[PDB]
DNA sequence: CTGGAGAATCCCGGTGCCGAGGCCGCTCAATTGGTCGTAGACAGCTCTAGCACCGCTTAAACGCACGTACGCGCTGTCCCCCGCGTTTTAACCGCCAAGGGGATTACTCCCTAGTCTCCAGGCACGTGTCAGATATATACATCCTGT
DNA sequence: ACAGGATGTATATATCTGACACGTGCCTGGAGACTAGGGAGTAATCCCCTTGGCGGTTAAAACGCGGGGGACAGCGCGTACGTGCGTTTAAGCGGTGCTAGAGCTGTCTACGACCAATTGAGCGGCCTCGGCACCGGGATTCTCCAG
């Protein structure tokens, strides 16, 4: 046996099969595109760890994932981004 | 399931674990990482709907790292998002400056 | 060294890749110091990285650390 | 200067890379022997170096035939390379 | 607006500390657009940080972040 | 009268390049950082010292701007810096 | 009681640079070796700036250092530049420089 | 609210006795000092964050140190923190 | 400018490859149920510092005259790179073989987290003044216009 | 190219001045001693993959010979931008006045770390076959040049 690496490729090729019906994803793409996830994750994270740091306070909760969210996405990514978090925070409470 | 909960096709739980992992924080919120998983499935289904659009207007069905070049610098905010992130074996835009004609 | 050992012909290419029309007769050696100096700044990074793991071999993940040092980060090689 | 424009289009079109690939691999190894003595190199460290350099590269040349057209001329020279790298703040 | 405000010569001596020697006519108005923009987004991620904190007061240190966010670091403030 | 072939701009080049306090006029600019501030977030109000951090992050990158459209300028064989430089300049620094 | 400064030689308060390792969570574990390191680096580094802005500062006959002769140190020595490329200085002005055509 | 301002006054007084700093240039000090330190623990907390080992000592350190500082800097700075270890060390 | 005409281009169809998509173990991580400690939500207080107005000075913006320098178009020339045919070089594919080094496992143990004690270095705050600016009083280097 | 004059630039003095170096008080986090427990270090072992080699093609770089277009220097004219100079006009200074929210403290609860038990979601491997890379072959479009 091997040690196995940990990567969003399932859920990748979930999202696409949700959006395009049909369309597959050769590896190159899917590697490109789980590279970008755990970008875009590492940025979100490390902003949301400096304004936890600025503030003194040790908690992530929604509110910096939501601010560090509006830092990093520009325009009506962020716009986009944040009404889906709140309608996925919303369903998930109750 | 959280992301059962939440409706989420990305891991939830996988997130809240990278997020106590990575010594990003003391602590964790129990929302933040339903939070984080909702906007990563927002980004990757806005990137590979676009590719697949562009797929769709090359006559493939199949991605390839050009449609996602293709996608990501046509569109405009996220070529604002990845300016300086080079996508391996996904060539250029075609462009032609007038002078040069 | 062996920085000569890339073609003119390749150069030409890569220009033309970027939608250059016409190239100077002296522009094929400023682009092999310019690619000669990146290069050096990458790999120094890489081995710097490949050095602190103890590690003999450089992997591709050194180098995608190193280009992701200098801003010039690289999708589709793990990292 | 018709076969320029065409080799323009076929090679925008294109994906492969186009540094030869031993020419290349001996100038990496020979650079990093001067860091660290005896390397042994993975061969996908040595693509991902020549992608990344392939990027660089174009995207130099690109700035540089902006800086060329910008003077009223075709032809890039050596001057524009230098500029289009001062004013990058790369040198 | 208010963008106006920003008078020529006052631009005149920002070039001349810049090594320009002569301006043109038509430079004025892209130099205020330039700013504005800089301004714009600045500003905008120092109200997005001052907004994270419950603040209605845009402090020097939020402007200090904002900046050193975009890459252009400024010392001497905190 | 007297001399006027441009030698008072390499004297005003030489003064304020020796120069250091700032250069925008304090109350225009302030009213233009709480205008563009005004769309954001509704009633706002700025610590003096944010105000003056501002003002020094725009002349720093106005200064910069402009030294580097007097590269462009100067690359094109003029000496008079024009809009298409500018344009060019910051189209170069992929800002 | 001496100091961990004492011991190392250096001016830097150690424990204090250990104290925010330790409370920043850069890492699960904070080695002995690390506070001392990272002190005597810092040290370097003001030794250095200062030493070049003191330099600037007696060159232009003035006991007291400002934000312009740290200006001055830093854009002038090649490699501090390079480290503080795009960073900006407040009130510290730029370099006289005045292009050969322009003359 | 604290700063570096004596430990940054000590060493001034270390390399030039008789001249002093001003307020200005002593908190553009301590900002320049506080960006490097963050900078440095940055770096060593990402090259712990990767060989997924969570210590963080001297070898560590002088990697990053080798990794931010450019050149002769990077070479003096190794050579000051290696002998103020090895000062450190045996006392 | 206007039609051959040749080279490059795309459209269509057949071939064969091999990488994408699915299914089978099974493992370790996601989840549930408590338990306990505390960071944070919320209310309340104090007063620092930001906003607004008013009157006076005058530094600096603004409008205008003007003329000179510099931008921009046009011309002529030569040189240097593009196109292309040919020869020569070595990149590259395919296979083989070695062994150096990366990836685990096992044990030991040395070092660092956590805790209690103690107190002195570090920070806030009164204090004096000496190194900073400032305007008048000459001395000196530099550009303009004419010779 | 030289010289006289007008003009910024610099040197030297008293004259004031508040930012900085200095001294005093109080406190909390640094240093020390103790405990334990697990990450580090060292050694061993396996085998996976990277370097080196050989050999034959054969893609393709190197070289070279036209020649054409374009880089560059030169020429001129046109106009607009820099430099005064008179005339506003708000910036800047201070002083007052009000109060919004910065900043802090104090409770007390809801929320997250943390322990174990449970079990299935995801991951590796092992397959199969259809999308696509490729290759002719023919129809279509573009560049070029004699007419």
């Amino acid at each position: 046996a091997k040690k196995s690496v940990e990567t969003y490729k399932i859920y990748i090729f979930k999202v696409l099969k949700q959006v395009h019906p049909d369309i597959g994803i050769s590896s190159k793409a899917m590697s490109i595109m789980n590279s970008f996830i755990n970008d875009i994750f590492e940025k979100l994270a490390g902003e949301s760890a400096k304004l936890a740091r600025y503030n003194k306070k040790p908690t992530i909760t929604s509110r910096e994932i939501q601010t560090s969210v509006r830092l990093v996405l520009p325009g009506e990514l962020a716009k986009h981004a944040v009404s889906e978090g709140t309608k996925a925070v919303t369903k998930f409470t109750s | 399931s959280r992301s059962s909960k939440a409706g989420l096709q990305f891991p939830v739980g996988r997130i809240a674990r990278f997020l106590k992992a990575g010594k990003y924080a003391e602590r964790v919120g129990a929302g933040a990482p339903v939070y984080l998983a909702a906007v990563l499935e927002y980004l990757a289904a806005e990137v590979l709907e676009l590719a697949g659009n562009a797929a769709r207007d090359n006559k493939k069905t199949r991605i390839v790292p050009r449609h996602i070049q293709l996608a990501v610098r046509n569109d405009e905010e996220l070529s604002r998002l990845l300016g300086t992130v080079t996508i391996a074996s996904g060539g250029v835009m075609p462009n032609i400056h007038n002078l040069l004609l | 060294g062996y920085i000569q050992g890339i073609a003119k012909p390749v150069i030409r290419r890569l220009a033309r890749k970027g939608g250059v029309k016409r190239i100077s007769g002296l522009i094929y050696k400023e682009t092999r110091g310019v690619l000669k100096i990146f290069l050096e700044n990458v790999i120094r990074d890489a081995v710097t990285y490949t050095e602190h793991a103890r590690r003999k071999t450089v992997t591709a993940m050194d180098v995608v650390y190193a280009l992701k040092r200098q801003g010039r980060t690289l999708y589709g090689f793990g990292g | 200067g018709t076969v320029a424009l065409r080799e323009i289009r076929k090679y925008q079109k294109s994906t492969e890379l186009l540094i030869r690939k031993l020419p290349f691999q001996r100038l990496v190894r020979e650079i990093a022997q001067d860091f660290k003595t005896d390397l042994r190199f993975q061969s996908s460290a040595v693509a991902a170096l020549q992608e990344a350099a392939e990027a660089y590269l174009v995207g130099l040349f690109e700035d540089t035939n902006l800086c060329a057209i910008h003077a009223k001329r075709v032809t890039i020279m050596p001057k524009d390379i230098q500029l289009a790298r001062r004013i990058r703040g790369e040198r």
